[PDB]
């Protein structure tokens, strides 16, 4: 027996070996797979057919045997585990003798139970087993840590090392001593170092004390578990109360009665999208029908079945535009620059729809009018205690290159901002210069936003030409603002007040004629940015090239705005966009028709 | 910015340069460095030994400070200088042609059509002034203003959105 223990390595070794052999996936084959074999020789196949190491366990397997090993692994886990490692290395040879029997494996148990939650803990559970959870806070940098050093001399090159036990090292008058030629020579570089890092953690299940801040905990790290996870996640912990004193003063060596507590690291509980060709079947099967123009437009919303006339244009931004690349001559940077906006009353579900669209778009950003200023969107320049030095620093837009940022309540922003967006929307660039750096970064994306007026309702006899707070011709300078307003009709209220409350009342969905594919719809969006290059043969030019006389008699008007010779840029954009859907590598000719529809749906809202 | 992930912060690196590497970097530049990470000679409450808590650091000893490089003007032939105008073989022709004015005018705006009057003037701006030898009377000036006004979007801006990309030093 080891000093402060009452166990033996070999008994646990044998019983764990027999347990893994007496195993038919019984934790879910006896209790709850067409496998009447141990999952563990199956898993060593999976480990060796891959040679991808790093197993994990769950402690509910070990109920089927004696409950004693559960107990005597809860009490002394820091002393018992590596016997299971040598059991694993015996199973190695049992699976294959000439295997890679030099790379060692962890063991990652879990799941006794939630204690109650992290607030309610005691002293006596001081070196035993816990599993609690909450939320992640930070993601900090990793630290080496010594275990041995390098040394030297001048005569005969005593080039030596000696390692750590935990905190106690030796040295004779030499290193590799014979006859005492000199005294001890220290270097500390040519050595072995191990990774570790600290990451703070919250409590936020509903296991919360009402009206209380979460009392937070902290966790170390070890080598192949360091930044194992990205922040902003709920994750469970597996570890052991591991304590250390505190140093009174520091000017003296006295020590404080308060031993601290923290948990060690065992296990946690959480190009890369290229598809197989089997999905192309269902994808192109959707593609093959003209109904696709309407199906996805219908299938964005959960059940919202009004103004579907607009989402059929929003798919042109979901199908995020064309790439007429500019590797040709370096000229003019005419991107397929798409921007379209909605504006109307606050009753329409613009903020709600777009919080859902945040739960659709990959590169979802969501601040809004008077959400953050220009500087509140670019150059978050400030001090950081991590370097403890002043830094030239981050922006917001540029994080969403090629993505989207849903925006709300636009007409509250300062005048300093909203001459920033002129730079992007009309040059699609950014160049920055402060007392520190001067910068020429890259950023470009498509805009969405949900402006509102200074009132509750758009005033009739007062067009948007002056209503909202923008210039005389920069108002129309966006592609086309798809006008929105409350349905001024009591008749419609019953249909939604019935259907969308029965929606709650049944609390599940139904796969009706507009077949919602659970995720197979989402690849038709995903795959259709990459393998396509819309091109024009003869199609989407000639109609307005013919009718330009009456289309460009726009000289008439008292203080108006109307048609200008930029429209066809946006028109070719929308055209090759809608030709992307249906995957027509050559341009679509039907697209021109619904493009004209899109335009003249709202381009004489001021005939007056 | 060539590696733009989500989630975490812009993790900061410490980084060092040697003597001849010094002061040929600058703010606002993307780089290609060496990878010679090093042992760097509170809150680290691990075990202590002796016969100590380090942080991370780094150095590197090579630079390619690219995306910020033009080089001024130096047909491999004889000239005033090495390569300032070594294309004499053709510049002789480019200084003697009689239609060179129009051939120059239409040599930068093939993707454009409008008036043909600032396509003959605006070379003005990029062109020289005087640079003469005088006394300490005062500054004598070389270049001069120009103006544009116009109706809404007859390509007022594409004249100049490109001209910044045309010559250097003029952002
Ligand atoms: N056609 C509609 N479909 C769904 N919800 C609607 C509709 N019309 C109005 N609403 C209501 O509008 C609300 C969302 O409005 P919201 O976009 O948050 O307003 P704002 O953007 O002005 O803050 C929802 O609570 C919903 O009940
Ligand atoms: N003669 C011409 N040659 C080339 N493009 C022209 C000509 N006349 C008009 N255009 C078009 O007019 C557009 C003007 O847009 P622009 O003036 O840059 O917008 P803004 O006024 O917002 O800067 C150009 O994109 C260009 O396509």
């Amino acid at each position: 027996v080891v000093w402060g223990t009452n166990v033996v390595v070999s008994q646990c070794k044998s019983k764990f070996k027999s347990f893994i052999m007496r195993f038919i996936d019984p934790s879910a084959e006896q209790d709850e797979i067409d496998v009447n074999q141990p999952l563990y020789l199956q898993k060593l196949e999976e480990i060796h057919t891959l040679e991808e190491p790093y197993l994990n366990l769950n402690c509910a397997h070990l109920k089927t045997f004696d409950q004693d090993l559960y107990r005597q692994l809860i009490c002394y886990p820091q002393e018992v585990i590596p016997g299971f490692d040598m059991a694993i290395n015996e199973m190695f040879f049992e699976r294959y003798p000439a295997a890679l029997l030099e790379h060692q494996i962890q063991v990652r148990p879990f799941n006794a139970d939630k204690t109650r939650n992290m607030r309610s803990l005691n002293p006596e559970d001081m070196d035993q087993l816990i599993s609690i959870s909450g939320m992640v806070i930070r993601s900090s940098n990793v630290i080496p840590e010594m275990r041995e050093a390098f040394f030297s001399c001048n005569i005969c090159s005593f080039s030596t090392t000696v390692e750590v036990d935990r905190g106690r090292i030796n040295q004779p008058t030499l290193c590799t001593n014979c006859n005492t030629n000199h005294c001890f020579r220290l270097i500390h570089n040519r050595s072995e170092f191990t990774d570790k890092q600290l990451v703070k953690l919250q409590e936020s299940p509903d296991d919360m004390a009402a009206g209380q801040t979460p009392h937070n905990v902290l966790l170390y790290a070890h080598n192949d578990l360091v930044d194992k996870v990205q922040p902003g996640d709920r994750v469970t912990v597996t570890g052991i109360y591991r304590a250390t004193p505190l140093k009174t003063g520091g000017l003296s060596s006295s020590v404080k009665s308060v031993y601290k507590t923290h948990v060690d690291v065992v296990h946690f509980r959480k190009k890369d999208h290229i598809f197989p060709p089997e999905r192309v079947e269902l994808l192109q099967l959707l593609a093959k029908k003209p109904d696709i123009y309407d199906r996805l437009a219908r299938a964005i919303a959960p059940s919202i079945y009004e103004n579907d006339d607009i989402k059929k244009g929003i798919l042109l931004q979901l199908f995020g535009g064309t790439k007429k690349k500019h590797a040709t001559l370096g000229r003019q940077n005419f991107r397929s620059e798409i921007h379209l906006l909605l504006c109307g009353d606050p009753g329409t579900s613009k903020s709600q729809m777009l919080q859902y669209v945040f739960n659709l778009v990959p590169r979802s950003q969501y601040t809004s009018g008077r959400g953050s200023s220009a500087v509140g969107l670019t150059a978050y320049v400030t001090k950081d205690p991590e370097t403890r030095q002043l830094v030239l620093q981050t922006g917001a837009l540029v994080l969403a290159d090629n993505g989207v940022c849903c925006i709300d309540e636009f007409d509250k922003m300062n005048d300093s901002t909203r001459s920033v967006l002129h730079e992007v929307m009309e040059q699609q660039t950014l160049s920055i210069a402060k007392a520190g750096i001067i910068c020429q970064l890259n950023a470009r994306t498509s805009i969405l936003a949900a402006a509102n007026p200074a009132e509750s309702q758009w005033n009739k006899r007062k067009n948007i030409i002056d209503n909202v707070q923008l210039p005389h011709t920069l108002l129309s300078r966006f592609d086309l603002i798809f006008l929105v307003l409350d349905p001024q009709d009591e008749i419609f209220d019953k249909r939604l007040a019935s259907h969308l409350v029965s929606l709650y009342y049944v609390t599940r969905h139904e796969e009706e004629d507009t077949m919602f594919d659970m995720s197979v719809l989402r690849d038709y969006i995903a795959y259709a940015r990459e393998h396509l290059s819309p091109t024009l043969s003869d199609e989407a030019q000639q109609r307005l090239i013919q009718a330009y006389v009456d289309m460009r008699k726009v000289g008439a008007g008292r203080g108006q705005i109307s048609a200008y010779p930029r429209q066809l840029e946006s028109l070719i954009r929308l055209s090759e966009a809608h030709a992307k859907v249906r995957l027509s590598n050559q341009v679509e000719l039907l697209d021109v028709e619904e493009a004209w529809r899109l335009h003249r749906e709202a381009l004489k809202q001021s005939a007056t | 910015q060539a590696e733009l992930p989500r989630g975490c912060i812009p993790r900061a690196v410490e980084i060092i340069l040697r003597s001849e590497l010094v002061e040929t970097v600058q703010a606002g530049d993307r780089y290609d460095f060496t990878g010679t990470l090093i042992v760097v000679p509170l809150a680290g409450v691990g075990t202590r030994a002796e016969n100590l808590n380090y942080r991370m650091a780094f150095l590197a000893c090579s630079v390619q400070a690219t995306t910020a490089r033009f080089g001024g003007t130096d047909t491999a032939e004889d000239m005033k200088k090495q390569m300032t105008d070594a294309e004499w073989h053709k510049i002789y022709e480019m200084s003697k042609d009689r239609n060179l004015y129009q051939n120059l005018i239409s040599s930068l705006f093939p993707s454009i059509y409008g008036n043909d009057e600032v396509k003959r003037g605006i070379l003005l701006q990029q062109f020289g002034g005087v640079a003469k030898t005088t006394t300490e009377k005062t500054s004598l000036r070389g270049d001069i203003n120009v103006c544009i006004v116009g109706d809404p979007s007859t390509a007022k801006s594409q004249f100049l959105k490109q001209v910044s990309d045309f010559s250097p030093r003029a952002i």
